[PDB]
DNA sequence: GATGTGTAGCTACACATC
DNA sequence: GATGTGTAGCTACACATC
C-alpha cells in the first residue's frame, strides 16, 4: 500500500468515529499527533496537511446547529490548542525542540486557514457560517503568523462583518475581538448600527471596556431588545465589580440605575435590583452606609427605589440597623436619608416592633430637626455645607410629616419648630414645600392649618411694607407668599366661603399677582388662582375668560401654566363654568386648544393640551366630534412625530378611551373613516413632494393606520363585556364609512393598503341583519365595477364571502 | 369611592406595557452520516463557487442606523399620572367612573 | 407579508456534594 | 451556609417554508 493512501486511511478512520460523539475527542487528538509526528518523520508533512483539510471541507455546508458539524469543530479546536500548548510550556523554559515542531505549526496553521478562507464568500449561507465558525474557536491558538496572512483575515473580516446574514455577522466579531489589542472601532460601529439585536450582544459582551470604549457598551442600557438591556447590568456590572465606582462618571452612573429601576419589563428590573442589592452590598462588605456615597443621594432621584428594593431583598440586615441614641452630631446626608427610607418602609408594610423602640419620639426628633435649622439659615465649600443642611433637614421632615402624634408635648413641640422655620425668608423652596406638608399634618382641622399657614404669609408681607414705613411687598416676598399659598391650597379641599381668611388673601397679592409685570410672579399668582378656582364655582367663571387670554398670548411658561389651570377647573365643575349667563363660551376655548394643539413651536404646550383634552373627554365634560377628530389627527401626523413625549401620550389614551365604553367607541367609529382620508393625502402628499428635507418615513403608512382603527374600533376589546356587546355594529360602520370615502382617494397603492388588511373585521351571526347586507352592497359594488389588483380582488373576494355564508346564518327563522 | 376606577386602573397597566412606544410597535433525529472515505470530492469545488448572482451581502440602507435601535425617553404614562389633576397631584378626578 | 417551527436566554425548584 | 445537577416552563426573537 501507498504511504499517503495510508496516511489518508489513519486521519479518516478519526473523523469518521469523533463525528458519533464526544466520547473519544482526547484520544483522537492524541492519535492525530501520532499520525502527525510518523507523517512529518518520513517527509509527507504536506500529504497531512493535505488530507486534513479536505475532511474539514466535508462538514462545511452542513447548517448551523447540525449536529455533526459541531463534534469535528470541537476536534479540530482542540487539535490547534493541544498543539499550541506543546509549544507554549516549552517555551517557558525548555528550548529548543530539536524536532522543528513550532515550524511544523507555523506551517500547518498558515496553511489550514487559508484553505477554509476559499469558502469565506461562498454563496451557501451554511459554508461561509461554519468558515468563520473554525477560525473563531482556533483564532486564540494560532499563535505566531506571518504579516501577509494577518493581512488577509481582517480584510475577509472587515467585509464578513456587513454580510447579508446575521449569523455570520456574529461570528465575524468572535474573530475580530481576538484582534482588539482598528477592531475595537468596527466592533463600536456594529454595536450601533447592526440591525439584528444578536450581533449588537456579541459585539457588546466581548468588547474590550477600556476607558474609551465604555461609554458604547454602557449605551445599551436602552437596547431595544429586552436581554441586551439585562446582561448589561448582569454580565458586565457584575465583571466591573467595584470598577464601577471608580472609571465610571457619576452622571452616567445616576442615569443607568435610573433605567434599570424602573424599566417597563419585569426582567430588566430583577437585573438591577440583584445587582445593588446582592453583589454590590457584598462587593462592599455590608456597607449601606458607604454604599449610599455610591449611589448619590444629594443629586439623586430614585434612591427612593433603590432602597426599597434591598430592604425587600434582605430582610434580615433590616432589624439590625441602629439608629444610635442621642449621636445624631454627625449626620451624613447618607444617614438622613437611610433615617427617612427607614421609617416611611416600616409605616408603609407595618413592621411595628420597630415603630416602638428603633425611633425617636416626637418631641426628640425635634430637638435634632430645629439643631439644623439654626445651624442652617441663623447664624453663618460654604455652598456644599448649606446644601448638605437643607437635605438632611429635609429628609428629617419628609418623615417627620408621617408621625404618630398622640404625645401632644411632642406634636406641639415640632410645631413651633416649623412655624419658626416657614417665617424664615430665606427658606429654600424644597424645605417651603415639606414645611408646609409637616405643618398640615399636625393640625388638628383644616381651619386651623389655614390660620397657621395665613399669618406666616401676612408677617413676611407686612415686614417688608413696614420696614419701608408704596405700600407693596418686595417683589421677592411677594414670590415667598405665593409659592407658600399654592402649598398650602393644594391642601385645603373645602369651599373658600368656609375659610375667610382665603379671600383675603387672594384679594391682597394673588390679583395683582395676576397683574404684575413679571413672568415668574405672574406663573405662580395663575397658579394659586386655579387652586382658589377649584374651590369656589363662581370664582372660577369670573376668571375663565382672563385665562382664556393668557393661553393664547402668554409667553411659553405662562402659557404652559395656564391651561392646566383651565383643564382641572373643568375636571372638578365640569360644564358649570361655560356657556350660560356671564359664562365664557365653549366654542373660545375649543378654539384655544385648537390654537395650543396646532402650535409646532412649544411642544410641551402640546403635551398637556393633548393629555388635558383625553381626560376631559373621558370624564365625558367634552363630547364634540369635529374636536375629537383633531385630537387624533395631531398624532399620526408628521409634524408631531418629532415630539415623543406627545406620541406616548396618545399610545396611552386613544386605547383607553375607546376601549372604556361603548360610546366613546361609537364616537372613535363615526369619525375615524374621515381621519384615514386625512391621513391618506397627507401621506401622498409628503411622499409625492421633493423639498431638501422630506423624511416622508417620518409618518406611518396608511396600511399600519388602517389596522390601527380597526383594532380600536374592534368591540372585542371592550373592557366590561356585558355578553350583549358581541351584537356590536361599530366596526361595520366605520368599515361602511370607509367604503363610501374609498371612492375619494386617487393613487393604487393608497388603496391597496386599505383593502388588504380589511379582512381584520370582526364579524357575528348576532351582529344586525341589515347592517351586513349594507356592508355587502358596497363592497361587491366595488369589487365588479373597478378593475383591482389581484393582491386586492383576493382580499375583497373573500370579505364578500364572509358575508354571504354569514346571511343563511342570519336568514334562517 | 373608586371600585370600578381601581378596577380598570389595574388592568390597562398591566396589559399595555409593551404598546407604550404606541407608534408602530403595537403587538397587539436523522442522525445523519458523513462517510470521509468516499471521494464525491468534485463536490469540494461546489463549496468555493463564486458568489454570481447571490447578493449574500447588506443593502448598504441597513448597514447604518441613527435610531442607534436605543429605546426613546421613558414619560411613563400611567393611569396613574393620568388621574391626577395637574396643579393638584394630591387630588384626582374620576374618569371611568 | 404572512406563516409554523425553532431557539436563545433565562427562572425556578429539587436537590446532592464539597 | 455555598454550591452543583435536574427538570421544567417560559418569552422574545431567530429561521424555514410557502
Amino acid at each position: 500500500i501507498d504511504i499517503n493512501t495510508k496516511i489518508f486511511n489513519s486521519v479518516a478512520e478519526v473523523f469518521q468515529k469523533a463525528q458519533g460523539s464526544y466520547a473519544g475527542h482526547r484520544k483522537h487528538i492524541a492519535v492525530l499527533k501520532k499520525i502527525q509526528s510518523k507523517a512529518v518523520e518520513q517527509g509527507y508533512e504536506d500529504a497531512f496537511n493535505f488530507w486534513f483539510d479536505k475532511l474539514v471541507t466535508k462538514i462545511l455546508p452542513l447548517k448551523k446547529n447540525e449536529i455533526i458539524g459541531d463534534r469535528i469543530v470541537k476536534l479540530v479546536a482542540a487539535f490547534i490548542a493541544s498543539l499550541e500548548r506543546e509549544l507554549i510550556l516549552a517555551k517557558k523554559q525548555n528550548y529548543k525542540l530539536t524536532n522543528d515542531e513550532e515550524g511544523i505549526f507555523s506551517r500547518f496553521v498558515d496553511q489550514f486557514i487559508r484553505h477554509v478562507l476559499r469558502g469565506v464568500e461562498s454563496p451557501d449561507k451554511n459554508v461561509r457560517f461554519r468558515v468563520l465558525q473554525l477560525l473563531a474557536v482556533i483564532m486564540d491558538n494560532i499563535g505566531e503568523i506571518d504579516e501577509s496572512l494577518f493581512n488577509l483575515l481582517i480584510l475577509s473580516l472587515n467585509k464578513r462583518i456587513y454580510d447579508r446574514e446575521p449569523t455570520v455577522r456574529i461570528q465575524a466579531v468572535f474573530c475580530l475581538t481576538k484582534f482588539q489589542d482598528e477592531a475595537t472601532r468596527t466592533l463600536v460601529a456594529s454595536i450601533q448600527n447592526d440591525p439584528s439585536a444578536e450581533v449588537r450582544r456579541a459585539a457588546m459582551l466581548n468588547l474590550i471596556n477600556d476607558n474609551n470604549t465604555r461609554p458604547y457598551i454602557l449605551e445599551r442600557a436602552r437596547d431595544v431588545n429586552i436581554v441586551n438591556r439585562r446582561l448589561v447590568y448582569s454580565r458586565i456590572l457584575k465583571s466591573m465589580g467595584r470598577k464601577c465606582f471608580d472609571d465610571i462618571e457619576p452622571h452616567i452612573f445616576d442615569q443607568l440605575i435610573e433605567w434599570g429601576l424602573e424599566d417597563r419589563e419585569l426582567s430588566v428590573r430583577n437585573a438591577c435590583k440583584r445587582l445593588i442589592a446582592h453583589d454590590w452590598l457584598n462587593a462592599l462588605d455590608g456597607d449601606l452606609i458607604e454604599l449610599l456615597e455610591k449611589l448619590d443621594v444629594s443629586r439623586s432621584s430614585v434612591c427612593v427605589k433603590a432602597i426599597e428594593a434591598l430592604f425587600q431583598s434582605r430582610p434580615d440586615i433590616l432589624s439590625k440597623i441602629k439608629f444610635p441614641e442621642s449621636i445624631w452630631k454627625d449626620f451624613t446626608v447618607e444617614i438622613a436619608f437611610l433615617f427617612r427610607a427607614i421609617y416611611l418602609y416600616c409605616l408603609d408594610n407595618n413592621i411595628t416592633e420597630m415603630l416602638e423602640e428603633n425611633f425617636p419620639e416626637a418631641s426628640k426628633l425635634s430637638e435634632h430637626l430645629n439643631h439644623y435649622i439654626l445651624l442652617r439659615y441663623h447664624h453663618n465649600q460654604s455652598h456644599f455645607d448649606y446644601n448638605t443642611l437643607e437635605f438632611i433637614i429635609e429628609q428629617l421632615s419628609i418623615a417627620a410629616e408621617r408621625y404618630d402624634y398622640s404625645d401632644e408635648v411632642g406634636r406641639r413641640s415640632m410645631l413651633t419648630v416649623v412655624r419658626n422655620m416657614l417665617a424664615l425668608t430665606t427658606l429654600s423652596e424644597p424645605l417651603i414645600k415639606i414645611g408646609i406638608r409637616v405643618m398640615k399634618s399636625l393640625s388638628i382641622n383644616e381651619k386651623d392649618f389655614v390660620t397657621m399657614a395665613i399669618e406666616i404669609i401676612n408677617d413676611i408681607r407686612d415686614d417688608d411694607i413696614e420696614k419701608q414705613e408704596e405700600k407693596e411687598a418686595s417683589s421677592a416676598t411677594i414670590v415667598l407668599c405665593l409659592t407658600r399659598s399654592s402649598y398650602m391650597l393644594e391642601l385645603v379641599n373645602t369651599p373658600l366661603t368656609e375659610n375667610i381668611l382665603i379671600a383675603s388673601l387672594m384679594d391682597t397679592l394673588i390679583t395683582p399677582a395676576v397683574r404684575n409685570t413679571a413672568p415668574n410672579i405672574r406663573e405662580l399668582g395663575v397658579k394659586n388662582l386655579g387652586l382658589c378656582c377649584l374651590l369656589d364655582v363662581k370664582l372660577a367663571i369670573d376668571n375663565m375668560y382672563i385665562l382664556g387670554m393668557c393661553v393664547s398670548k402668554g409667553n411659553a411658561s405662562l402659557k404652559y401654566i395656564a391651561l392646566q389651570v383651565i383643564v382641572d377647573i373643568f375636571s372638578v365643575h365640569g360644564n358649570t363654568v361655560v356657556d350660560g349667563e356671564g359664562k365664557v363660551d365653549s366654542i373660545s376655548l375649543h378654539k384655544i386648544f385648537y390654537k395650543v394643539l396646532k402650535n409646532n413651536g412649544l411642544p410641551e404646550c402640546q403635551v398637556i393640551a393633548a393629555e388635558g383634552l383625553c381626560k376631559l373627554f373621558l370624564a365625558d365634560v367634552f363630547t364634540d366630534d369635529d374636536l375629537f377628530e383633531t385630537l387624533v389627527l395631531s398624532y399620526f401626523s408628521p409634524i408631531n412625530s418629532s415630539n415623543e413625549a406627545l406620541v406616548q401620550a396618545f399610545a396611552f389614551c386613544i386605547p383607553v378611551y375607546c376601549f372604556s365604553h361603548p360610546a366613546h367607541q361609537q364616537r372613535m367609529s363615526r369619525t375615524a373613516a374621515d381621519i384615514l382620508l386625512r391621513l391618506c393625502v397627507l401621506w401622498d402628499d409628503l411622499q409625492s413632494s421633493v423639498i431638501p428635507e422630506v423624511d416622508r418615513e417620518a409618518m406611518l403608512k396608511p396600511n399600519i393606520i388602517f389596522q390601527q382603527l380597526l383594532f380600536w374600533t374592534d368591540p372585542r376589546n371592550l373592557v366590561n363585556q356585558t355578553g350583549s356587546t358581541k351584537k356590536d355594529t361599530v366596526q361595520l360602520t366605520f368599515l361602511i364609512d370607509v367604503l363610501k370615502i374609498y371612492a375619494q382617494i386617487e393613487k393604487k397603492e393608497i388603496k391597496k393598503m386599505i383593502i388588504t388588511n380589511i379582512n381584520a373585521i370582526f364579524l357575528s351571526s348576532e351582529q344586525d341583519y341589515s347592517t351586513l347586507k349594507e356592508l355587502l352592497e358596497y363592497s361587491d359594488d366595488i369589487a365588479e365595477n373597478d378593475n383591482l389588483d389581484n393582491v386586492s380582488k383576493n382580499a375583497l373576494d373573500k370579505l364578500r364571502n364572509n358575508l354571504n355564508s354569514l346571511i343563511e346564518e342570519i336568514n334562517e327563522r | 369611592m373608586s371600585i370600578f376606577e381601581k378596577d380598570l386602573m389595574a388592568y390597562f397597566d398591566e396589559n399595555l406595557n409593551r404598546n407604550w412606544r404606541g407608534r408602530e410597535h403595537w403587538k397587539v433525529k436523522k442522525v445523519l452520516e458523513i462517510d470521509f472515505f468516499k471521494t464525491d470530492d468534485s463536490f469540494e469545488d461546489k463549496v468555493f463557487a463564486s458568489k454570481g448572482r447571490t447578493k449574500i451581502d447588506m443593502p448598504i440602507k441597513n448597514r447604518k442606523n441613527d435610531t442607534h435601535y436605543l429605546l426613546p425617553d421613558d414619560f411613563h404614562f400611567s393611569t396613574d399620572r393620568i388621574t391626577r389633576l395637574f396643579i393638584k397631584p394630591g387630588q384626582k378626578m374620576s374618569l371611568f367612573s
